């Protein structure tokens, strides 16, 4: 169960912010030669995170949907 | 918060003064005024060991309510007629010691009409 | 500092001179700061003993219970309706306005909530949102049925009590039937 | 494990030290990894520039401008490692730590109770006993007429030796004891 | 025993005795003034928290952060890393000072100024019943209260 | 015993579990929420009123 | 999270691959970055700081400044995180 | 056995119980559990310990004190005298200061039972204890660590003397 | 009284008649059973004292401090067995008797009926204690201590032997039954004012007050052990028992005569316990430590209200169990390290974790946590002192406060922290010194369950 | 970075070092002393359950119970109630019963 | 031109803002030498007793016992009365007796005249 690091040119600047930051410095002259070493952070499963609201309305959808099923059963019932 | 602006940026003379309220007497102006009368007894009141800031003349709305909610028990939402009928009563009493203050701040107004008319 | 803040808040409902509401602040806070602060050992301890914010991130997929229960506990705390938080710190802030009261004392009390909102505005946003930022090895595991059922207990507390106790104490307050909108 | 420090840091040292103080501080206030490689890269840059300065007053009076600003840029709250001086687990191990010679006033009862790893701490009794002799002797022959000048102590010289004053730091208690 | 602390040193060989005796350089050796508190021999050292020395450096006693042999700061008892602590501040002391007793009186007046201008609402005052409860309110039965009578509006 | 083997640089192993009790009591404080609001609206009790009338308190006028 | 000295050595050079003025190809536990790498003193710096980022623990600088050398990286972790395998 | 006399107790009245809902009260179970699990035992348990006791019923008795001449007639450097007036005295001391925790008790007990109605109903308890203070620390207050009966009755005299100044 | 006499003479000829292996077990055995047969006294009429013969009575002040005497000689045995088994058989044997005369001296010093008889062994302690100091103290200024001792003492008592035949002339006796039936009130005049700084003074010494207390550091730091427990545990009460007995002749001059050593005490008490917060001694700290307590007893004492005298008992006997017991624990330690400084020895808790728990109990005691003795009878005389001024809460609170502060520090400096390395002496304690510990502590939590036994006659 | 004579003494107290840890390791055996008292299987599940149960609120309860029979009789005041809300309404023994008459006007 | 950093004596100058770090002379680096070399001698006296296998006790560090004697035995003589030590030690030791007597005694005068004119409120303080 050893555990295997994943492959390390995977990683790149590229479809990230750091390459946006890398054409910033390209534009004033300067080069970073740690950004692929970040990469893996904004990169994966981690790329795509929630808004705060977002986060606040976590499982707003299925409470929604619960809230307008009891609403119908209150309403049917009498 | 506007009355308190009146208060203090505009003329305090004209605006009433809580602590001092109601500086007039009952008898000016309001020709015929009915006691506020009492529905509950004061004996009541000591059973029902309301407490003393509830020993108001809405009293007896919240001895139906504790009454409603001893005898709902375990149900705990039975009581949200006779709740209601106690925020009424209790929304009313503000209500007159609302126009407590508005007949103070006109009352102050005319006095202040009257010493301009001194001058 | 939030427990603080509470504390304080609890203060100046007496000083408003409503001693049950404070007492049923404190009841509420217990739950929901309680939860918070379970919620916060999990991340440390998620993260190898790690507690600045600054190396926390991308935390609301990684920890999707901590992440829930954390989110009702600000919700609850900063006063959101029908939560713990709305049966005793929204009646808190209507007593103070409707009361006799020192203006400076009212107005840092409106501030103080504000910036309640603001700090559970920081925790969730340098924590759980964004991207990470903890060290690479990663042994995020909440999978602990002790650490998911204590969650548990005080998030339902948190969602329920509040209600719960509210309609069942006798009332002991005249309340603050009619108030302007504002 | 700590390296014995000289009498003086050269400017270079001094430099590469407010360098990787800067570079945290930046990283602390610089929350995003984005924003901090951009930041740091533009200080990087910043070093370079006078990287060649070969007036050496010019190069003192560059630090010492650049040490006022970083006092004045340093973040309130900088980050901390968790195990690092002023961090939140320093230390925090630290009554764990139990010294070895503790285990030499044992009862024979719980000495009995693991046998085998007192066998090889007797074996290591033996060997720190018999070395001790030699590395004093070592010691004397290596260190100048006026006495030592510096914390560095020699390695072995000659196999069958071990390094003199070994003892604690290789027993040292483990980290996490537990 | 030439090792306990002996008085003020006044001429230059004492000076020197005592720098060596207390195993620091001769021109570092400062003898606390004459000033008849007592200090006498002992030397003046510098007013430096035990939280200002390096932590990573391997001292003989790391809870204390000093070595051996090392002169001992009179007062370094107060200056334990548990007790009063001289480390730099990010801000200067005064500056500090200035901005938290200012912070505290502005606080404080404030609050005095809103105990001239409390806010409240713009109601009536609360009637009460029965001389506002007078007799619920501790009032003596024997006693005639001053009949409190509250009309409708 | 490895439940969850710790990955490097890639999103940590989740089991469904986390997801689907996160999920759900989330999804029940929104329920409570918004049940709450439909059933009882703290909104008001009756609108903060203004006594204008002036023979309602007082008209003497003179 | 046993810390392996095997495991030591392949992060130490994973973070060194990612480096991009070092070339992956020439790089070699015993490369020593001043000599047979073009690295220079601020260059050592950077990689120590991206090393004690990746283990999450600080590397004095008086020790931080006399590596050098990965394998003098690996060896440093290892002596302070008690690794004997 | 306490006389309720000397420990008045308002009469109970308890409100009948009267529900308006169909759910089960928890509380009527839990009680009706809670009888027959522990208060059956334990009501076993005493009739046993009550039985046992009558088989063996013996008695103890109540001390009674004659009483001594006084400080008061007591006369100088008599110290047989002085002795058993100054031993008298120090056993009433004792019973005022029981008197006063019986006032104290039935005070306390009277704030607790009426509730919220506490401030007007135990007005009578108040005045009694206050009575009772007052007389209390005219009597022995003030008299010191090394209170004697000679010294109550100086403090005796001197307020005697003060009250004929007053009548002037 | 003769049931509890007699037998401790007997100790004296069983110490030298034992063989050398059994004198600590002969004397621990029976010294625990005369305790035993002190523990009668405890039983006292509320009216009256226990009038046993005429020159012996107790009443329930003497009962306690009686009754801590016995409790103490055993306790003293257990801690002086250690240092003193390299000493001869005779020396042993010689010490050994020295602590029973000094018991029996305090046993009839707390039951004579007589004020001359009470000065005469009150005195008489002396001999014993300065020759315990001054030959079984370990440093060369055990002579310097002990002079310093005795003639603050004496100096201190031959104006009360003066004052005390003058009385006798004057009023005819000098037994205390005969005193405070008859007690006629002082004048205010210069003579009866001599007459009572004369009568006050020497317990005022006993009791060490702020600017007289020089010699009970210097005493307590050179003194061995056992010396040391005897010195904090009892000799220290021996002046607030004579205060206390002596204060019936001086009824109206105390109320002027108190207010200068009533503001010594008030501000000693906060002085000496900040000293506590800067020495580097141990033993020194306990000994400012036990300065304060007394200085709170001197306050109490000086009020003269019974809510004062209460807790006065009541510290007197609460304090002097929590110093003897700290004196113990710093004495282990000194055993071990061979030295007193505070900051040598850190990091005891992880080496001796049972001594630790008795050390952070001892601490609690210290600081009054309730519900020990300590802070009842502290509480008392706090409220006594708010009677007596409401101001005085400023001074008593503060005094609370940095108490708390030493206990705790010494607590954190002795226990916790890295250990030394250096020191590698530290060895499993023995179950004598836990014993001790232990025979210190569970009477001084036992007494909380029923306090009415140290409150003093006044309850 | 380090003198050679300083990377050979590192390398020395490196390898005792590994060599010290290794050696902390304990063998395949932890020898410890050699059926108190018999527990065949005894259901953990339910019985150990309810023994616990048992032993810590049903004892208790009983002791207490007791007690508080003994010490409510043995003193006076010693338990004291709130008197109950006597709410408008029949009473057990008084039976007393009264109605405010509704003096006052219902619509809302 | 960042504003510059006022040390104080509980805020003090930092290393890096020493205006003495950065101004340094072959003197000072022979001085900072000879430190290192004290400190080296004393780390080895103590390094060798502290690894004897054959030691069993206390390193007896003389600096501890110079520090305790000058903080207890060496303090007398070593003082003289001199106007600073007479004044502070009159000032310390007998002002504060003064003021707490003033205070106390002004407080108890106050109360007694209030309890002779009959003028206190004592309804139920009967425990003193």
């Amino acid at each position: 169960s050893k555990m295997e690091l994943p492959d390390y040119k995977q990683w790149k600047i590229e479809g990230t912010p750091l390459e946006t930051v890398q054409e910033k410095l390209a534009a004033r002259g300067l080069r970073d030669p740690w950004g692929r070493n970040e990469a893996w952070r904004y990169s994966g499963g981690f790329a795509n995170n929630v808004s705060f609201v977002g986060a606040l309305l976590k499982g707003f959808k299925w409470g929604f949907a619960a809230f307008v099923v009891a609403v119908g059963a209150e309403y049917y019932l009498e | 918060g506007a009355h308190l602006a009146r208060r203090y940026l505009g003329d305090a003379s004209k605006e009433p003064d809580p602590l001092r309220m109601p500086t007039f007497p009952p008898d000016y102006g309001f020709p015929e005024r009915k006691e506020r009368e009492m529905v509950a007894t004061q004996q009541e009141m000591n059973d029902a060991q309301l407490m003393l800031q509830q020993r108001d003349y809405c009293a007896h709305y919240l001895i139906q309510l504790l009454k409603c909610k001893r005898d709902s028990f375990p149900n705990f939402l039975a009581c949200k007629h006779e709740q209601h009928d106690w925020d009424y009563c209790e929304h009313l009493d503000y209500v007159k010691r609302m126009k407590e203050f508005e007949r103070e701040r006109r009352l102050l107004q005319r006095k202040k009409r009257r010493e301009q008319r001194e001058a | 500092f939030s427990t603080s803040s509470q504390l304080g808040l609890m203060m100046v409902t007496i000083g408003i001179n409503q001693p049950h509401l404070a007492f049923l602040h404190i009841c509420m806070h217990a739950f929901f700061k309680a939860m918070l602060f379970m919620c916060s050992g999990s991340i440390i301890h998620s993260l190898n003993d790690e507690q600045d914010i600054r190396k926390m991130g991308g935390l609301y997929k990684a920890m999707p219970f901590t992440t829930t229960a954390l989110i009702i506990g600000s919700l609850a705390l900063t006063g959101m309706p029908y939560l713990t938080g709305f049966y005793s710190k929204d009646l808190i802030i209507e007593a103070v306005n409707m009361s006799y009261t020192n203006a400076w004392a009212l107005l840092m009390t409106l501030i103080a909530t504000s910036l309640t909102a603001a700090y559970s505005t920081r925790i969730i946003f340098f924590a759980f949102l964004g991207k990470p930022r903890f060290p690479p090895l990663v042994l995020i595991n909440e999978n602990n049925p002790l650490l998911i059922n204590s969650i548990k207990r005080l998030l339902i507390g948190s969602i329920f009590a509040g209600f719960i106790i509210s309609n069942n104490i006798p009332p002991m307050t005249v309340p603050n039937t009619t108030m302007p909108l504002y | 494990a700590f390296s014995a420090p000289a009498a003086y840091l050269t400017h270079q040292q001094k430099v590469l030290r407010l360098y990787k103080r800067a570079l945290r501080h930046l990283e602390s206030w610089c929350v995003h990894r984005d924003k901090y490689r951009y930041f740091a890269c533009l200080m990087r840059a910043r070093f370079d520039e006078h990287k060649n300065e070969k007036d050496m007053v010019k190069a003192t009076q560059l630090l010492r401008q650049a040490e006022e600003e970083f006092w004045y840029g340093q973040h309130p709250q900088p980050y901390i490692f968790p195990e690092s001086p002023g961090g939140t687990s320093y230390e925090r191990y630290e009554c764990y730590k139990v010294p070895e010679w503790c285990l030499d006033d044992w009862h024979p009862s719980e000495k009995a109770m693991y046998p085998d790893y007192f066998a090889k701490r007797e074996q290591w009794k033996r060997l720190r006993r018999e070395s001790w002799e030699r590395e004093v002797k070592q010691l004397q022959e290596e260190t100048p007429p006026g006495g030592p000048r510096t914390e560095a102590l020699p390695p072995a010289r000659k196999e069958g030796d071990l390094p003199p004053l070994w003892w604690h730091i290789v027993t040292r208690p483990r980290e996490r004891p537990m | 025993k030439d090792m306990f602390p002996g008085p003020y040193p006044k001429t230059p060989e004492e000076r020197a005795a005592a720098a060596k005796k207390y195993n620091m350089r001769v021109e570092d050796y400062e003898p606390y003034p004459d000033d008849g508190m007592g200090y006498g021999d002992y030397p003046k050292l510098p007013d430096r928290s035990q939280q200002e020395r390096d932590p990573w450096y391997d001292w003989d006693h790391p809870d204390l952060r000093l070595n051996w042999g090392e002169p001992i700061h009179w007062d370094l008892d107060m200056y334990i890393r548990n007790r009063v602590d001289t480390s730099p501040t990010p801000v200067s002391w005064n500056t500090m000072c200035k901005h938290l007793f200012g912070f505290v009186a502005f606080m404080l007046f404030m609050f005095w100024v809103g105990e001239i201008y409390p806010s409240y609402q713009p109601v009536g005052p609360k009637q009460y019943p029965y001389n506002d409860l007078y007799l619920e309110r501790g009032g003596d039965p024997t006693k005639e209260p001053e009949p409190v009578v509250h009309y409708e509006i | 015993g490895v439940h969850i083997e710790p990955r490097y640089r890639q999103f940590p192993q989740l089991t469904r579990s986390q997801l689907i009790q996160a999920e759900f009591f989330s999804a029940t404080m929104w329920f409570w929420i918004l049940w709450r609001f439909w059933h009882d609206s703290d909104a008001v009790l009756g609108h903060f009123p203004y006594p204008d009338p002036s023979q309602w308190t007082d008209e003497e006028l003179g | 999270p046993p810390l392996t000295l095997e495991a030591i050595k392949d992060r130490v050079l994973y973070v060194l691959k990612l480096y991009d003025k070092i070339d992956p190809e020439k790089l070699s536990v015993n490369s020593h970055f001043m000599k047979d790498l073009g690295l220079d003193s601020l260059d050592q710096v950077e990689i120590i700081m991206a090393m004690e980022d990746e283990f999450g623990f600080e590397i004095p600088d008086i020790d931080a400044e006399k590596l050098m050398c990965p394998q003098e990286i690996v060896d440093y972790i290892a002596d302070k995180k008690d690794v004997y395998e | 056995s306490w006389d309720k006399d000397v420990y008045p107790e308002p009469p109970r009245r308890t409100p009948a119980p009267a529900p308006q809902t169909s759910l089960p009260n928890p509380v009527t179970y839990l009680t009706k559990i809670f009888d027959l699990l522990v208060d059956r035992p334990v009501t076993l348990a005493r009739e046993f310990i009550e039985q046992q006791h009558a088989k063996n019923r013996y008695y103890y008795y109540h001390r009674e004190f004659r009483r001594v001449p006084d400080i008061t007639e007591c006369e100088e450097k008599d110290i047989l005298c002085m002795f058993e007036a100054e031993m008298q005295w120090r056993r009433d001391y004792k019973v005022d200061q029981e008197i006063v925790n019986i006032i104290q008790e039935r005070l306390k007990a009277c704030q607790q039972r009426e509730g919220e109605s506490y401030r007007q109903n135990c007005a009578k308890e108040l005045e009694q204890f206050t009575q009772v203070s007052k007389a209390f620390q005219d009597r022995y207050s003030d008299l010191g660590a090394h209170y004697s009966a000679r010294k109550c009755l100086a403090k005796q005299k001197q307020r005697m003397l003060a009250e004929r100044k007053a009548a002037k | 009284m003769l049931k509890i006499i007699i037998p401790t003479t007997m100790l004296l000829p069983m110490t030298w008649m034992s063989k050398h292996n059994m004198i600590w077990i002969n004397a621990t055995v029976h010294s625990l059973l005369i305790s035993l047969i002190s523990l009668s006294l405890l039983n006292q009429l509320g009216e009256n004292s226990l009038n046993f013969s005429l020159t012996f009575f107790s009443d329930s002040l003497s009962a306690p401090l009686l009754v801590l005497t016995t409790w103490l000689l055993p306790l003293m045995l257990m801690a002086s067995q250690s240092h003193l088994s390299k000493e001869t058989t005779t020396r042993k044997k010689l010490y050994i008797t020295m602590l029973i005369l000094l018991q029996l001296f305090l046993i009839m010093t707390f039951t004579a009926t007589e004020l001359i008889l009470f000065y005469i062994l009150f005195e008489a302690t002396l001999v014993p204690t300065l020759i315990i100091i001054t030959r079984w103290g370990n440093q060369t200024e055990r002579l310097n201590a002990g002079l310093y001792f005795l003639f603050y003492t004496l100096a201190g008592s031959l104006p009360l032997l003066v004052a005390l035949v003058y009385i006798q002339n004057t009023t005819g006796s000098l037994n205390f039954l005969i005193i405070h039936y008859w007690s006629h009130p002082l004048s205010n005049s210069w003579s009866n004012i001599f007459m009572w700084l004369a009568c006050i003074m020497a317990f005022m010494v006993k009791m060490p007050l702020y600017g007289l207390h020089l010699w009970l550091p210097k005493a307590h730091v050179e003194a061995p052990i056992a010396g040391s427990m005897v010195l904090a545990a009892v000799l220290l009460k021996l002046g607030g028992y004579g205060m206390m007995r002596i204060t019936t002749i001086l009824n109206p001059l105390t109320n002027y005569m108190a207010y200068p050593f009533l503001m010594l005490s008030m501000w000693g008490m906060i002085m000496t316990s900040s000293i506590c917060l800067r020495q580097t001694d141990l033993k020194s700290l306990i000994a400012y430590s036990s300065v304060s307590h007394m200085a709170l007893v001197i306050v109490a004492i000086m009020i003269q209200t019974p809510w004062s005298f209460m807790g006065a008992t009541a510290l007197m006997i609460a304090h002097g169990l929590t110093s003897s017991m700290l004196f113990c624990l710093a004495n282990t330690n000194y055993e071990r390290v061979h030295s007193r400084t505070m900051i040598l020895a850190r990091g005891l808790q992880t080496l001796l974790p049972l001594m630790a728990t008795w050390w952070l109990m001892a601490s609690l005691t210290n600081l009054a946590l309730p519900p020990s003795i300590n802070l009842i009878g502290e509480l008392f005389i706090i409220t006594a002192s708010f009677s007596w001024s409401n101001i005085t809460i400023i001074l008593m609170g503060m005094n609370m406060m940095i108490t708390a502060l030493y206990s705790l520090y010494m607590l954190i400096t002795t226990q916790r922290g890295k250990y030394t390395h250096h020191i590698n002496n530290i060895k499993a304690s023995f179950t004598r010194e836990n014993a001790l510990m232990a025979l210190h502590i569970l009477p001084l939590l036992l007494l909380t369950l029923n306090p009415k036994m140290i409150l003093g006659p006044l309850y | 970075g380090y003198t050679p004579d300083e990377k050979l003494r590192l390398q020395q107290l490196r390898e005792l070092r590994r060599r010290w840890l290794k050696d902390q390791e304990l063998s395949p055996r932890e020898p410890v002393l050699p059926l108190q008292d018999g527990a065949p299987w005894v259901i953990y599940k339910t019985y150990r359950h309810s023994i616990f149960a048992v032993t810590h609120v049903l004892i208790p309860v009983w002791i207490i119970h007791y007690y508080l029979k003994y010490h409510v009789t043995a003193k006076p005041y010693t338990v004291v109630e709130r008197k109950p809300r006597i709410f408008p309404g029949d009473t057990i023994l008084e039976t007393g019963e009264v109605i405010p008459l509704m003096k006052e006007f219902p619509d809302q | 031109s960042f504003p510059k950093y006022k040390p104080s004596r509980l805020a003090t100058l930092p290393a890096t803002l020493d205006p003495a770090e950065y101004d340094i002379s072959p003197e000072t680096r022979k001085a900072q030498a000879e430190r290192l070399a004290i400190r080296s001698r004393l780390k080895r006296e103590y390094l060798l007793q502290y690894n004897d296998p054959n030691r069993l006790g206390v390193i007896e560090d003389p600096a501890l016992i110079r520090w305790t004697y000058a903080r207890s035995a060496n303090i007398y003589p070593n003082f003289r009365p001199t106007p600073k030590t007479s004044l502070l030690g009159a000032l310390f030791g007998i002002g504060p007796l003064f003021f707490w007597y003033y205070v106390f005694k002004t407080d108890r005068d106050k109360k007694e005249k209030l309890i002779q004119e009959g003028k206190l409120d004592q309804t139920f303080n009967i425990s003193y």
